């Protein structure tokens, strides 16, 4: 949901001395302690989150203030006054002030109004309502980025609705939007849809068991409504199981099935053979497993042995059987019906599935077209004896019993698989497969489920069950797709290559625990429904996704750049760039107080520990340049400070209050500490006072009470009230007739 | 400590045959690459006596 | 320096086995007839089992791989070059392998890394220098202490016990001679009378 | 790397007792280790 922001943060205040000579605008956006030794943008990166979500800028939002505003008194004056800021009287005040001081006249009339009318809101062309504030730069800058890369996932509904409507099914009623809502309505959607590939490939026996067994779950689930040897050994038990590996075969791309036969075949395991080889798609049975049933009708028909036929290949075994009188030694493929729209997560793709029961839909019948006539060469064939045709009559009766059923029931079956198959992606359509043989079908449980074929009874329970699955597997993939972009992101950034050295692996295993010990403390980054995928195999979630995160080290796959993305970058970036706005700098300078260094005399402090830039040169010659390392390793430190050096190297942090009264600006602690393992630089803290440039004491106690100064870069917080017009800045609101919708769905769920 | 536990204490032993039977005793502290068990004989033969 | 196979046959460049046709042969073994001429479950129980051994082989090499350059750390220079002339063969059962891969425990030693350095590894070798230098000054002072020896009477065995015996009478004002002395005699001493020759030497 | 200074005194006036002789362990490792290598092992896999 859209985040409403209703005033715009500035971050200025005003500090003005007591005389009311002196007064200045500062940026107060915190101090941010900065360790030396270690990356800086890594650390940026942290810093960067508190910012934004001290700015108000992490999460989406749009402004609301062009009803933050008024009407001055005047009839002539129709502009409207902009409330947010720093107030324009504030700095009338500070302005009043100092002319007071100077002994001039005060603020006139006229310029008065100019000041106080600087704050102004007005509307564009487009609707939309600017508001001219003083604020400050850093402020403006970040909060302005992050309203572009917002406002990129900000779309027309009428925009939407074009984006997604090759999704839609003919079975649900269309929405009636309101007028208002069609005209101006947005919503704030992430269109862009991330691959789960990463995760299958990587996981693929673990990704297929975790899909399938839910799915079968959820199948199981749909309302249904020598001859002696065969007819003792029909049970409906497992007819719900054996139903969902039907639909599973048809809505996946080759999910091998397998079946077992007895190490003595009979008449049932010739039936369960035919069965499957007539019945079922030629792409859910490889070729090993087409030999072996091959070899069982041999086996039988034949009255030869296993031995005999283990070494026999496929053409040689239908020749065989050929030659005896039976023809079903085929295996056919089965017929792809095109979905009528386009399946979700695939844009610009065409779904398909297989008929099931190998029914051609253009005839609807089988697709051998000799069928009639091979059951009639079966009924007067003469198997496994001299003479008597049972065996052949008793086969002929359970396949025209076979084919029946499936003709009658092959349309209620293909709405079923239809259905289901919407359900999945076209990636997992194509790339998950049955490893490890996790489902097989019993010979008896398979001419027992096509002798026995029930019709599928569609009730409204069933519909519904299925609408709140489609909800289910749709948030779910959206959770997947996440976590596997967070995942992809953090591996590029905190591992790289491995080497065939001691020291290298040791590295990275270190690195590999501190990464997952940090992933997993609080409110885990991964989320329930990927721990539960990397479980399935039963190891812990933790060690899971440790496996899975060495396996994608390294890898090329796209990751897209989301808005928050950039939004960071862009305040790392600056962090980086503008150092004295967070209190930090890379230099810093140490003088005695009898060198006259040349300072920043903008502010008029007594003192001022601020050089728009560090010297080059000092009394003619170049100003020497210590490293911090060797500065905290030097033991002849007395020397080298008599005549002043330049510190860098390290990140120094600083630290300074602005005093309204007038003393002697020094600091707080001393300027080194020296210690018998090394020297090192005290907390800096600078108390600043405002200068009367005839106060004898003060000027005394300046100069010979402090002998050595520390200087840095003067701040560019801070900046001076006579330019109170740099701190001018714009932003945009969109117009007040937006309507947001929570709820962007096209249809409702009824027949 | 090179060993946790010696193999065998120096001053106890008087000879050669002391030294092979103590390391028998002391063999389970080792790392064996082949763990003692009952032992098959596929040769025997007995002589006459007096 | 020194070098050591990486555990179970996984190259760390490459981060899965040696050979790169694994994936393949699992699947040939599962759609494979063994044993017999009819079906059977020998081919679908391997696949099983070699697949649960080559997960968890992948998941915890690392572990391993670290321990054995811990456990090298441990050794010094002049013991490794030394152990490199002798040989061995173990015997495993056949009820362990499997055990000990299909249930592989996972090592983890971060604790014991501070940044990249192993404090309990380095002291640990550092005490070598100790005893070397030990070794050293009790070989010397026994050598002043008693000249060339002789014996006229007794065993090689007796004539080393009986010396040593009277290290610690005339050195028991420090008794690291006679602990120096006795732990060469041990490490010599598993020979027999031929490793007291070589103590005497 | 350096050594931490000492006191004033120590620096002027200080002395100390020093042995430079390193020695070695060649006189423990040369023997047949084929007897007591077993032993070692264990003590080693026991370290860690």
């Amino acid at each position: 949901e859209l985040i409403k922001v209703p005033t715009i943060p500035h971050n200025l205040v005003l500090i003005q001395s007591d005389n009311g000579k002196h007064a200045l605008i500062k940026e107060d956006l915190g101090q941010w302690p900065v360790e030396t030794g270690i990356s800086l943008v890594n650390q940026a990166g942290v810093f960067a989150v508190q910012l934004a979500n001290k700015l108000g800028i992490d999460k989406p939002f749009v402004l609301d203030a062009g009803s933050n505003y008024f009407t001055d008194t005047s009839f002539i004056d129709t502009r409207k006054y902009c409330t947010d800021g720093l107030s324009p009287r504030e700095i009338q005040k500070a302005l009043n002030r100092q002319r007071a001081y100077y002994d001039r006249p005060e603020l006139t009339i006229s310029e008065n109004k100019t000041l106080l009318s600087q704050s102004i809101i007005y509307p564009d062309a487009d609707g939309n309502d600017v508001s001219i504030i003083f604020s400050g730069a850093m402020s403006h800058a970040i909060f302005t980025y992050a309203q572009s890369q917002w406002n990129k996932n900000i779309i027309k509904l009428d925009d939407y609705i074009r984006e997604i409507t090759l999704t839609v099914p003919k079975q649900y009623r269309p929405r009636r939007f309101k007028e208002i809502e069609h005209t101006h309505g947005y919503v704030y959607r992430e269109l862009n849809q991330g691959s789960l590939l990463p995760l299958v490939d990587a996981n693929l026996k673990e990704s297929s068991s975790y899909y399938f067994k839910k799915l079968m779950s959820s199948i199981s689930n749909v309302p249904v409504d020598h001859v002696s040897m065969l007819t003792n050994r029909l049970t409906t038990a497992n007819a719900p199981t054996v139903r969902a590996i039907t639909v599973l075969t048809c809505m996946f791309k080759q999910f091998r099935i397998g079946m077992t036969y007895a190490l003595d075949p009979n008449i049932m395991d010739v039936a369960a053979a035919t069965c499957m080889l007539l019945f079922r798609p030629a792409q859910s049975i490889s070729d090993e497993q087409y030999r072996y049933c091959l070899q069982t009708m041999a086996v039988f028909l034949t009255n030869t042995t296993y031995d005999i036929v283990n070494n026999d290949t496929i053409d040689v075994l239908k020749m065989k059987l050929r030659n005896q009188g039976w023809p079903f030694v085929e295996r056919y493929n089965a017929v792809e019906i095109d979905m009528s729209v386009e399946p979700l997560r695939s844009p610009g793709q065409v779904g398909r599935y297989y008929n099931p029961f190998n029914i051609d839909p253009l005839t609807k019948k089988h697709v051998e077209d000799r069928l009639e006539e091979f059951i009639n060469q079966v009924q007067v064939g003469r198997f496994r004896n001299a003479s008597g045709n049972a065996v052949g009559t008793t086969l002929a009766a359970f396949l025209r019993a076979c084919r029946d059923k499936t003709s009658a029931n092959w349309r209620g079956y293909s709405v079923l698989v239809s259905r289901y198959r919407s359900l999945i992606p076209n990636e997992l359509f194509e790339s998950l497969r049955n490893i490890s043989g996790e489902y097989n079908i019993n010979p008896q449980d398979e001419h027992s489920f096509f002798f026995a074929l029930a019709q599928i009874n569609a009730d409204d329970e069933f519909i519904g069950a299925i609408d709140k699955e489609s909800a289910e597997y749709l948030d779910e993939y959206a959770t997947l797709a996440r976590d596997i972009s967070n995942s992809l992101t953090l591996v590029k950034a905190a591992f790289g290559p491995l080497e065939r050295t001691s020291g290298s692996i040791i590295n990275h295993a270190n690195n590999l625990n501190k990464v997952i010990n940090h992933v997993f403390a609080d409110k885990p980054l991964i989320s329930e429904t990927m721990l539960k995928i990397l479980t399935i195999d039963g190891t812990t979630g933790k060690d899971g996704y440790r496996n899975w995160l060495d396996k994608l080290v390294g890898h090329n796959y796209p990751v897209y750049v989301e808005p928050v993305v950039n939004i960071m970058n862009f305040i790392s970036a600056r962090f980086v760039a503008d150092s004295s706005y967070f209190g930090y700098t890379n230099e810093i300078m140490i003088m005695p107080n009898h060198i006259n260094v040349p300072v920043d005399d903008r502010f008029g402090f007594r003192d001022s520990p601020f050089c728009t830039s560090l010297p080059r040169t000092i009394m003619g010659n170049d100003v020497r340049r210590i490293s911090y390392n060797v500065f905290s390793m030097m033991e002849d430190i007395d020397d080298v400070i008599s005549e002043g050096f330049i510190l860098y190297d390290a990140y120094f942090n600083f630290s300074y209050d602005i005093m309204t009264t007038d003393g002697v600006t020094r600091l707080k602690e001393d300027i080194l500490i020296v210690t018998d393992t090394g020297n090192d630089i005290k907390p800096i803290h600078f108390y600043i006072y405002f200068e009367n440039r005839n106060d004898k004491k003060l000027r005394y106690e300046s100069k010979m009470n402090v002998s050595y100064r520390l200087y840095i870069k003067t701040p560019a917080c801070l900046l001076p009230l006579s330019d109170y017009m740099r701190a001018q800045h714009d932003y945009v609101s969109p117009s007040s007739s937006r309507v947001y919708i929570k709820d962007p769905a096209v249809v409702y769920t009824r027949s | 400590k090179l060993f946790e536990t010696s193999p065998f204490d120096p001053l106890t032993i008087k000879n050669n045959q002391d030294v092979v039977d103590k390391l028998y005793a002391t063999q389970s502290s080792s790392i064996q690459e082949v763990v003692p068990t009952k032992t098959f004989a596929t040769e025997l033969q007995f002589g006459v006596t007096s």
